[PDB]
């Protein structure tokens, strides 16, 4: 049910993202889309680690650059329209009552949670967020995360050169 | 006799060229031999990952 | 079918973000924000793929690192024209 | 002969090169929009 | 009905499948050219002249297609012979129709010569039995020593399959 | 899996990144496909090894099981809309909460 | 060896495009150091 | 382009990222390498002295990230349909993958960014663009088995890349349009072999190095600038301009060899009409190559008289004259070659 | 800048002088040998500008020997017409066609209305532009400052001066403006500019006092040409260069004193312009990093063929700057079959060179 609520909220924020043109308003629409995307990717998974990782990296880490650039880009304020708010509310109530009149068992995702797994599954009882993150720090896939940290340092070296400081 | 020898050499080269064209066509039709027309798909990385996952079962403990 | 009921919505919103990326009624900052919208939809679809497998979800912070470096690269490209094209280049409707 | 020959071939190629330079005087968003439509028909047929 | 090909039946056997096949090829070519037309050169504004340019660039190609197919069927059924000069007459007719859209008499024949040449070459392909774009019988996926080119540092674990 | 064009030292890290070999419901199916791709290669493995391909795709892709589930749920709703099944017997005996 | 390329011959290469039209005749050449 | 050691660092990391792309055994590690190559090719193609290079880097960024996200989306879609990287019967998701690769490579339905970006660059970043940056998409195109997309791309590349270079009098856009036509010969070789493509690409790369070194050492950006170029002996200017006839595919010089091997392998693969469509549309490429050769094939010109000394680099022109010799006398080495077979 | 009198001795270098005339400076040489380690207060570029009769060679010589810098002399067209072996190419004038003969400033002094004069000024620019980079290679690679009698920034004054008297057409102005707009943005502006002010009559007085045989009995130095150039200096070139370079007006109508202008130079504080990053003065020499300093040294010590190949503008619409093809052919057959320039310099065995069978040393920034 709440997965369908997040579907409806993402649809509504995407169509208002298509409608609006003010750059900080699109930045605000992105920062409120990232929360719903984080929660909706939290519904399929065993545990909410990667939603937290996407949260710190994308919203609190990266989009603040977008919010700063779009804040200094536009001198003017938002022109709030009650027509777009009314249309968003109408399509939101329509999509929630459409989720009310729809069977939620067929519309639920087939991806297993931590409790949707079998009871006799030995690997699920060990430690939360342990076996999924294991391949980051084991042979031979540790070279990718070493290359990722090197890639981030090289990215900073690129950014200092292209902005010319 | 020089022209006879050169014609014999060129005719035998023609037969070997036709035969290797036929052999290459039958090799590319079926992708059978391991020299040409063969894409080597290896499961070395899958076996390495399976051996690592079997090795980390012993490492599981306290 | 399976595609109609599962993972149909990330495709539709990906095409909507692609059309917002390339429309002539928008500007360069709107292109970059719609680009990070399709980055978010790509994360959604990639996580739906990666959760059919049990313990390969660690790839989600690899694509995150690459696309966040792409976004910082695009912002640093776009603001490098401030000292050359002026502060009015953000309102450019054409390239 | 030069019509259905080299002179008229050169004139037609010059006209085709002049009318293709008008394709390349547009913004990048038009060509990226053409790519987005080519993805769009390639995904409509995936439904069908 | 809409999946009918041009050569699923012999010449003069059915008309409607040939009209649908040649017209759907003309519609595909006209839409593919018109999508690159109205965004790049002579860009219109509004819903009406955009659809007008789409009709102006697609419908004449449909007229060329149906005129070539109709005079090809007329030249095939007017006699007992099924040969390449019926395709020559059809190419001349399609070039003459194209000329009318151009409004130039010279353009119509000049087009009919090349379309008749294309028609007799395609009828030669039908008669002799070869294809314009065949599948490749040979496709070199790589050169020699393709098994000894594995320059990898990782040691191979022992395989689970044998040849015995 | 894709055969890379070049086999350099730089494929050693990328190759192990995604694979059902780490504990999974049916990575032992995928191994039975993958060694088959060592036997016939990639292109003869598409033809001579088609039975082991469909089992792995059936297992992790979950295509026909979900299609059968949707066929069993849409037929029940069609019987509800056609008046054959109605009332408190619309849904059957539910499973126990620790059954699966 | 009697005719050599005159400046009239290299006049046609001096434009912004090889074959000017009503759109590209008002264009200007790029700077010769390409910056 | 060697003003800093950081650019050498970006060159070796873009080499590393391209090698990660072309050796990836999955469709996602190839995208990882594509992003590494993109990160290291954004600061090259950007400079402070040239104003157009920054907006050209913006065009490159938008074109590549549009192509890379469609490449990622279609690869994830393929993995969602069938969970192996290959596909038994080819479908529309491989078409979206190949179209996203063709936007990266610059095939003629998606090539309109290529000369429009090339109109404001230098001659060394162009050398990186038409040679090394064509490695990463084209080596992934060989993994797909659809024919009609390659057919449309080859046909459109050889007509559009040859006709569109006639109006251009700038040397960079003309070389970009010539590389678009030489791209189509590489994709026509990709449908029949994965080795004849390497032959054509290596010698096309060789011709690109030796021909873009003529315009980089002497700083030539225009067709009229070739007529005012001062060479102390006009026989040397006539000899140095034979690389255009070499790259156009003329039999005594090198550059006839890879085109001839493509002709030999396509006729053996029973594809005759597409070969005729390419070779009737490669004469226009030799026509705008011979329009460059107006400035050297005649033996005397109405030169501007203020410049009387030819100024040139030493190491770069020392590397140039080795490769100019093998561009026109390189057909003697066909007896030593064994990589055709 | 500190003089020798207050310092009590000669200046000391902060590092070893790089042999910039022998060894190239690429990025692999820029990894080891840094270039900001040898810079001090006496690393400025000083241009001593003035009218044509003012004493500037003697003043620049005593300023170079007083401030411990290197004096770069004024350019003259003997540098083209005399090769490296010392042979004069003015003796090839009967062999050359009359549209391609020699034209030095002596031929300008007697015949200013000749068609080669519009070439001649451009040639003068090609000797100022080639000198300043040769000045800049002394600043960045050795750390010693340079002083120049003439600069390429001030060469357009002579161009409009010959235009106003009527010696140049409008097309010559257009092609010189195109060459200047193509080239002047690639070299760093000087730190300091000295203008030795002279009235128009005292210039004529010093011209007749010098008694050079082509300056006398020449109609070029009238009361309009000298007045045009001294006006054009102070209201175009000085106003352009004062945004970057410090400008010192000195009343040189007397004999002129040297210690007072060294005192006037020494009270100028050179560190106050580096406080503001976006300041217009000394903007071209404001390199915040060592990598930008090494890039600036690479641009003039290694990329001088690029800046000399930037003179490749095609402009064929002028008839007096286009060498005809038969005249160009016989000019090549005369000039490049000379004893001096049959081959490249250092490899001509006809004029006394030995050991050519084992010699593969080209040289650095050598005209071919
Ligand atoms: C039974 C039926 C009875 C009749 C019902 C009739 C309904 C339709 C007519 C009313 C209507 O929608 O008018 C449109 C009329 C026009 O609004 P708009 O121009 O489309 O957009 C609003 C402005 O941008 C707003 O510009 P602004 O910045 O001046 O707004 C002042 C702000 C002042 O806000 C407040 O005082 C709210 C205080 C904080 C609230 C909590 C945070 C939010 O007012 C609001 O935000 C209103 C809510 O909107 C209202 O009257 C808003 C209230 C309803
Ligand atoms: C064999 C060569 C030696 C013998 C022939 C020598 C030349 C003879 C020329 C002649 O007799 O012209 C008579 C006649 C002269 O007409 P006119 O009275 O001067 O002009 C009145 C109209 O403006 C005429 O209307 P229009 O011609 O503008 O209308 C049709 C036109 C409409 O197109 C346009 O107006 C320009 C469109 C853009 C052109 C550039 C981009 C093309 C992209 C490729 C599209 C097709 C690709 C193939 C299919 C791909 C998908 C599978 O489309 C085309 O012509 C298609 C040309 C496609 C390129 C072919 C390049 C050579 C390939 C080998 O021209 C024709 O009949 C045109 C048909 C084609 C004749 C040959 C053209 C060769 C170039
Ligand atoms: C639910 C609230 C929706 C608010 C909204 O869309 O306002 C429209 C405005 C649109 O701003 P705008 O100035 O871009 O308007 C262009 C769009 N039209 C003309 C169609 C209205 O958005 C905002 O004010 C954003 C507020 C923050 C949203 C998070
Ligand atoms: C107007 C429409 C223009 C575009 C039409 C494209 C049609 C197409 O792709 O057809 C595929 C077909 C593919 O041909 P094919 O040889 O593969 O046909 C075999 C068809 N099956 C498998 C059903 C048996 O292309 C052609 O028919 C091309 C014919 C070209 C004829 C003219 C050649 C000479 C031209 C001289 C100028
Ligand atoms: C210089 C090196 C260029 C790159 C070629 C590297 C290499 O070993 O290629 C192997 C290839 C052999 O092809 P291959 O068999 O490795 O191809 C890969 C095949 N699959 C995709 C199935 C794995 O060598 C050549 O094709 C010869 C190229 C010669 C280039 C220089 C000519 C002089
Ligand atoms: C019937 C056989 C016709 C054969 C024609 C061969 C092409 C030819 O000869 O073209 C000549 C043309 C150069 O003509 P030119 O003399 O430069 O023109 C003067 C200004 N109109 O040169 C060109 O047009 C160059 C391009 C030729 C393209 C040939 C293939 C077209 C498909
Ligand atoms: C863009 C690049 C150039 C494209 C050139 C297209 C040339 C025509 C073509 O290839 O058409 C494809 C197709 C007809 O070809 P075919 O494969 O026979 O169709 C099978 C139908 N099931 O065409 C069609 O199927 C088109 C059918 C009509 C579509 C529009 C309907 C309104
Ligand atoms: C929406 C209305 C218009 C729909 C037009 C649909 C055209 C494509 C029809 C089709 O089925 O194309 C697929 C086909 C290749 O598929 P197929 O041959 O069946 O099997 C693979 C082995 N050859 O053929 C191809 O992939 C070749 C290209 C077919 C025609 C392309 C038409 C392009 C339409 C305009 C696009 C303009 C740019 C954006
Ligand atoms: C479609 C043609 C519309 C009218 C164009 C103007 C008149 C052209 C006359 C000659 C047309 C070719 C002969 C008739 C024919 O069979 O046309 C259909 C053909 C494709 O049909 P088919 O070979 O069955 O391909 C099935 C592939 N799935 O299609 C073709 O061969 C394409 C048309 C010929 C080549 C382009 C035009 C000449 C250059
Ligand atoms: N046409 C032309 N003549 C020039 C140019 N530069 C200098 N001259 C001529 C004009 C005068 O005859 C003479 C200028 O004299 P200088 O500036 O060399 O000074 P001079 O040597 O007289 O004194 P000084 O060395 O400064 O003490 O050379 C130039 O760019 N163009």
């Amino acid at each position: 049910m709440i997965q369908l609520m997040l579907y409806s909220l993402i649809i509504t924020t995407s169509i208002i993202f298509l409608n609006m043109i003010h750059p900080l308003a699109l930045g605000l629409t992105l920062l409120i889309q990232t929360i719903f995307v984080c929660l909706l990717t939290g519904l399929m998974t065993k545990s909410f680690w990667y939603s937290y990782i996407l949260f710190l990296i994308f919203l609190g880490g990266m989009l603040v650059l977008f919010i700063y650039v779009t804040s200094l880009a536009s001198n003017e304020m938002f022109n709030l329209s009650m027509k777009l708010t009314l249309f968003s509310s109408l399509i939101l109530i329509f999509m929630l009552i459409l989720s009310f009149i729809m069977d939620k068992t067929s519309s639920s995702l087939f991806l297993m949670n931590n409790d949707m797994q079998s009871i006799i599954n030995m690997n699920s009882y060990f430690m939360e967020n342990s076996l999924s993150l294991n391949k980051l720090y084991n042979f031979p896939t540790n070279f990718i995360t070493i290359l990722l940290m090197n890639y981030l340092l090289i990215t900073l070296i690129v950014i200092v050169k292209i902005t010319k400081l | 006799e020089k022209s006879l020898h050169y014609l014999y050499e060129e005719n035998e080269k023609a037969q070997i060229r036709l035969l290797e064209d036929e052999v290459r066509r039958k090799m590319s039709e079926r992708n059978d031999y391991q020299a040409y027309y063969y894409r080597p798909s290896v499961a070395k990385y899958h076996r390495i990952s399976k051996e690592a996952a079997d090795e980390l079962e012993a490492l599981r403990g306290d | 079918m399976i595609m109609i009921l599962y993972w149909s919505l990330p495709m539709i919103l990906f095409i909507l973000g692609l059309f917002c990326f390339v429309s002539n009624r928008k500007h360069l900052l709107s292109m970059l924000l719609s680009l990070e919208f399709i980055v978010l939809m790509l994360f959604f679809m990639l996580f739906i793929y990666l959760n059919m497998l049990n313990y390969e979800s660690y790839f989600s912070m690899m694509f995150l690192t690459f696309s966040v470096c792409e976004g910082a690269l695009g912002l640093s490209i776009l603001v490098s024209m401030i000292r050359t094209h002026g502060n009015d280049y953000f309102q450019s409707f054409s390239i | 002969s030069e019509y259905f020959g080299g002179q008229h071939l050169y004139q037609k190629l010059s006209m085709y090169s002049k009318t293709l330079f008008l394709m390349h005087n547009n913004s990048l968003k038009i060509y990226l929009l053409l790519f987005v439509f080519w993805i769009l028909i390639l995904l409509i047929l995936l439904f069908l | 009905l809409l999946r009918s090909k041009y050569y699923d039946h012999p010449d003069g056997e059915d008309a409607f499948g040939k009209i649908v096949a040649t017209n759907k090829y003309a519609v595909s070519a006209g839409v593919a050219w018109s999508m690159f037309d109205v965004l790049t050169l002579s860009k219109p504004q509004g819903y009406l002249p955009t659809l007008g340019r789409f009709a102006y660039n697609t419908g004449p190609l449909m007229g060329m297609a149906t005129a070539f197919t109709l005079t090809t069927l007329v030249a095939t059924n007017a006699r007992g012979k099924d040969d390449k000069i019926n395709y020559l007459i059809g190419g001349f007719a399609a070039g003459g129709v194209f000329g009318a859209w151009k409004h130039n008499h010279v353009a119509g024949l000049c087009a009919g010569l090349f379309l008749g040449i294309a028609g007799v070459i395609k009828k030669m392909s039908i008669e002799q039995g070869w294809e314009f774009f065949p599948n490749t019988p040979i496709k070199q996926y790589g050169g020699l020593n393709i098994a000894g080119n594995d320059w990898t540092i990782m040691a191979d674990p022992p395989k689970n399959w044998t040849t015995e | 899996s894709l055969t890379p064009f070049l086999r350099l030292p730089l494929t050693d890290l990328t190759g192990c990144l995604i694979n059902h070999q780490t504990y999974d419901k049916c990575g032992k199916f995928e191994m039975k496909m993958m060694e088959c791709f060592e036997a016939y290669g990639l292109e003869r493995g598409k033809r001579e090894c088609a039975d082991l391909i469909s089992d792995f795709q059936e297992c992790v892709g979950m295509q026909k099981q979900l299609m059968r589930f949707h066929a069993m749920r849409n037929e029940r709703y069609k019987q509800w809309l056609k008046g054959e099944r109605k009332g408190q017997e619309f849904f059957a005996d539910p499973p126990r909460v620790d059954a699966y | 060896a009697k005719w050599y390329p005159d400046p009239e011959f290299m006049k046609q290469f001096s434009g912004p495009v090889m074959y000017p039209d009503e759109v590209t005749s008002l264009w200007t050449v790029p700077p010769w150091n390409s910056k | 382009m060697f003003n800093n050691s950081s650019k050498i660092l970006f060159i070796t990391i873009m080499i590393i990222g391209t090698l990660i792309t072309v050796t990836s055994n999955s469709w996602l590690g190839a995208w990882m390498g594509l992003e590494i190559n993109l990160l290291s090719f954004i600061p090259l193609l950007s400079d402070n002295n040239n104003l157009m290079s920054t907006e050209a880097s913006l065009k490159y960024f938008l074109t590549q990230v549009l192509a890379s996200t469609v490449l990622l989306f279609s690869s994830i879609l393929l993995m969602l349909k069938n969970n192996m990287n290959n596909e038994i019967n080819e479908s529309f998701t491989s078409m979206i993958i190949m179209s996203a690769l063709l936007l990266k490579s610059g095939a003629a339905p998606f090539h309109f960014w290529f000369p429009n970006m090339m109109e404001g660059l230098t001659w060394m970043n162009a050398l990186m663009l038409m040679t090394w940056q064509k490695i990463a998409p084209l080596m992934l195109i060989s993994y797909l088995n659809i024919k009609y997309l390659l057919l449309i791309s080859v046909i459109l590349s050889v007509i559009i890349g040859a006709i569109g270079g006639l109006n251009q009098t700038s040397l960079r856009k003309l070389m970009a349009f010539s590389s678009i036509n030489h791209l189509g010969w590489m994709l026509s070789s990709l449908m029949i072999s994965e080795s004849i493509w390497l032959i054509y690409f290596f010698f096309y790369s060789f011709l690109s190095f030796v021909l873009t070194f003529m315009f980089n050492i002497f700083k030539l950006f225009h067709l009229n600038q070739l007529f005012s170029w001062f060479v102390n002996s006009k026989i040397l200017k006539f000899t140095l301009f034979m690389n255009f006839l070499s790259l156009g595919g003329l039999p005594p010089f090198l550059g006839f060899l890879p085109k001839w091997l493509v002709i030999q392998q396509l006729t053996l693969c029973n594809q005759y009409f597409m070969l005729t469509l390419m070779m009737m549309s490669t004469l226009i490429t030799l026509f705008f190559y011979l329009r460059i050769c107006y400035s050297a094939f005649m033996m005397n010109y109405f030169e501007n008289n203020w410049i009387m000394k030819m100024n040139m680099n030493s190491i770069n022109y020392n590397m140039y004259m080795i490769m100019t010799f093998f561009s026109i006398f390189g057909l003697f080495l066909i007896s030593l070659f064994y990589f055709m077979f | 800048i500190s003089g020798k009198t207050m310092r009590g001795g000669p200046r000391v270098p902060k590092a070893a002088p790089y042999p910039y005339k022998t060894k190239k400076y690429s990025v692999f040489n820029a990894i080891f040998d840094k270039t900001s380690k040898r810079f001090d207060e006496n690393s400025k570029v000083i241009c001593v500008e003035g009218p044509i009769a003012a004493g500037k060679s003697k003043f620049a010589k005593e300023l170079a020997e007083e401030l411990d810098m290197e004096y770069y002399p004024a350019v003259d067209l003997d540098l083209i017409y005399i090769n490296s072996y010392g042979y004069d190419m003015r003796k090839l004038d009967p062999q050359l066609p009359p549209s391609c003969r020699s034209y030095d400033v002596r031929n300008f002094c007697l015949d200013p209305s000749h068609d080669l004069a519009a070439q001649f000024q451009i040639r003068m620019y090609m000797l100022r532009y080639s000198q300043y980079i040769d000045a800049l290679q002394h600043v960045l690679s050795t750390g010693q400052g340079v002083v120049l009698e003439r600069s390429p920034y001030s060469d357009f004054v002579f161009m409009e001066a010959m235009f106003r008297q009527g010696y140049l057409s409008r097309g010559a102005r257009s092609v010189y403006n195109e060459l200047r707009q193509n080239t002047i943005g690639e070299l760093l502006k000087p730190h300091l500019v000295i203008y030795l002010d002279l009235p128009v009559d005292a210039v004529k007085k010093q011209i007749k006092a010098r008694n050079v045989d082509y300056e006398v009995q020449s109609k070029v130095f009238s009361d309009a040409y000298l007045s045009d150039l001294e006006q054009l200096y102070k209201q175009q070139y000085l106003k352009d260069i004062s945004t970057h370079a410090e400008l010192l007006i000195y009343d040189w109508t007397a004999g002129g004193e040297t210690e007072v202008v060294v005192e006037d130079i020494e009270r100028i504080d050179f560190n106050q312009f580096e406080a503001d990053i976006h300041n217009k003065k000394m903007l071209d020499w404001r390199f915040p990093l060592e990598a930008e300093w090494c890039e600036a040294r690479i641009k003039y010590c290694h990329e001088k063929p690029d800046l000399m190949n930037y003179f490749n503008v095609p402009r064929f619409d002028v008839p007096e700057l286009v060498r005809s093809a038969d005249d160009g052919k016989v000019w090549r057959d005369v000039w490049f079959n000379a004893p001096g320039m049959k081959y490249r310099p250092g490899y001509n065995a006809d004029m006394g060179d030995e050991g050519l069978l084992t010699k593969t040393k080209i040289g650095i920034n050598q005209g071919i």
